């Protein structure tokens, strides 16, 4: 609502890698899936407080609403920093400062995505200023804000 | 003579100073039907109804009219090769399936059709089909109907026609019979639209104990297509049995015009499509920021 249409958008788009059955909601199997595919540990304890914490209705699932609402959060500065480092180094799994091609296309298969090389070069491009050929922390940065 | 060219084997059936065995041509192997007649029983009148009846069989030819393939004349008995069939009278079958589907009727009656106006295009009048007068030639599913019973069956001038007499079967007799009215070819197509009404539904739709009031009804052309059993039957069968039970002769379909009709013979879309310009840019920006948005909101309970 005082989100941007492109934040809505982007914010679909993470969505649909969490739903993986398309059914317009998130169970707890569903979130445990994506979380150990991005290399996160919860239990399964875990990951049903998770599933509680953002399910207003208690219907046991999270709608996009729901889903929306959280990351309507408007939580600190300094929270968000660490999620977008932390992130980073998700990406960067040999862990020299720099996002390949090689990389992002372990996250994308990882999430279940199917996408053609030249599409994953096309997302490295978008994030890469000096034009390397990698993402690099600040570029990371630049684009998360 | 008979035995020499035919081997006989058991009976089949029985008739009218008759028997029917199964036999077997004996250079060929090929089996058929033998009816055999005992003509030291029939009078001069009988053996005369015989004799049309051969003559009226020998000259049909057609894959819905069981063909008699051979006659042989001995002292006392005259034998009557007739193709052999297995799938019974079109009655029992009736019978044991209540009624037919649309689809089956239609190929049915089609048949019987094609029958009816190969006998009409010789110049033989039935004036006694009905389903007991109708054997399916084999056990298939899809076994040919066949034409039989050319008892009654007369012969005609082109479409001169006459008081030919009070013959058939009460059920299927036609109201020019029943006035005594001269009469010809489209009685044969009045029994078609009584066999039709039983395809459909398994009862017919003249009948009464009383065959005063049966013949009554006839005359009348007193039927209809009550419900429920009639109301999911469509209206072009509906009215291809009107056009068959229609009591003036004159204005009731020939054999011709009803293999014509839609319900027989038409039983068996395009839309613009708009041009493609082009496919749909993929979004790398929002592809990367939802998987990045994904990746911070997993990376929670690990710093939480
Ligand atoms: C039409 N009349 C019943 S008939 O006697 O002139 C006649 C004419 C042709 C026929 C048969 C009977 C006939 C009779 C028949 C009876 C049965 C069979 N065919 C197959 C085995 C069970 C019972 C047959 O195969 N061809
Ligand atoms: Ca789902
Ligand atoms: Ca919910
Ligand atoms: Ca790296
Ligand atoms: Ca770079």
């Amino acid at each position: 609502d005082q989100l941007t249409e492109e934040q809505i958008a982007e914010f679909k788009e993470a969505f649909s890698l969490f739903d993986k059955d398309g059914d317009g909601t998130i169970t707890t199997k569903e979130l445990g899936t994506v979380m150990r595919s991005l290399g996160q540990n919860p239990t399964e304890a875990e990951l049903q407080d998770m599933i509680n914490e953002v399910d207003a209705d208690g219907n046991g699932t999270i709608d996009f609403p729901e889903f929306l609402t959280m990351m309507a959060r408007k939580m600190k500065d300094t929270d968000s920093e660490e999620e977008i480092r932390e992130a980073f180094r998700v990406f960067d799994k040999d862990g020299n400062g720099y996002i390949s091609a090689a990389e992002l296309r372990h996250v994308m298969t990882n999430l279940g995505e199917k996408l053609t090389d030249e599409e994953v070069d096309e997302m490295i491009r978008e994030a890469d200023i000096d034009g390397d050929g990698q993402v690099n922390y600040e570029e990371f940065v630049q684009m998360m804000t | 003579s008979m035995t020499d060219e035919y081997q006989l084997f058991e009976e089949l059936g029985k008739g009218a100073f008759s028997v029917v065995r199964r036999c077997m041509k004996i250079p060929t192997g090929q089996e058929y039907a033998a009816k055999i007649i005992n003509t030291k029983k029939l009078s001069a009148r009988d053996h005369q109804k015989l004799e049309r009846e051969a003559r009226i069989c020998r000259l049909l030819k057609h894959p819905n009219i069981v063909r008699l393939h051979d006659s042989i004349s001995e002292e006392g008995f005259h034998y009557l090769v007739f193709d052999l069939v297995t799938g019974g009278e079109l009655f029992e079958d009736i019978v044991a399936r209540e009624y037919y589907s649309e689809a089956d009727a239609s190929h049915c009656i089609q048949q019987i059709l094609e029958s009816v106006n190969h006998c009409h295009l010789n110049g033989i009048v039935h004036r006694d089909l009905k389903p007991e007068n109708l054997l399916l030639a084999s056990k298939s599913k899809g076994a040919a109907v066949k034409l039989a019973d050319f008892g009654l069956a007369i012969e005609v001038q082109g479409d001169q026609q006459a008081w030919f007499g009070f013959a058939g079967t009460p059920g299927y007799l036609s109201p020019e019979v029943l006035r005594k009215d001269p009469y010809g070819k489209p009685v044969d197509m009045w029994a078609c639209g009584v066999i039709l009404y039983i395809l459909l539904v398994g009862y017919p739709p003249f009948w009464d104990e009383d065959q005063h009031r049966l013949y009554q009804q006839i005359k009348a052309g007193a039927y209809d297509f009550p419900s429920p059993e009639w109301d999911t039957v469509t209206p072009e069968a509906k009215d291809l049995i009107n056009k068959m039970l229609t009591i003036n002769p004159a204005k009731r379909i020939t054999a011709s015009e009803a293999l014509k009709h839609p319900w027989i013979c038409q039983r068996s879309m395009m839309h613009r499509q708009e041009t493609v310009d082009c496919l749909k840019k993929f979004n790398a920006r929002r592809k990367l920021k939802g998987a990045i948005l994904t990746t911070m909101l997993a990376t929670r309970n690990f710093s939480a």
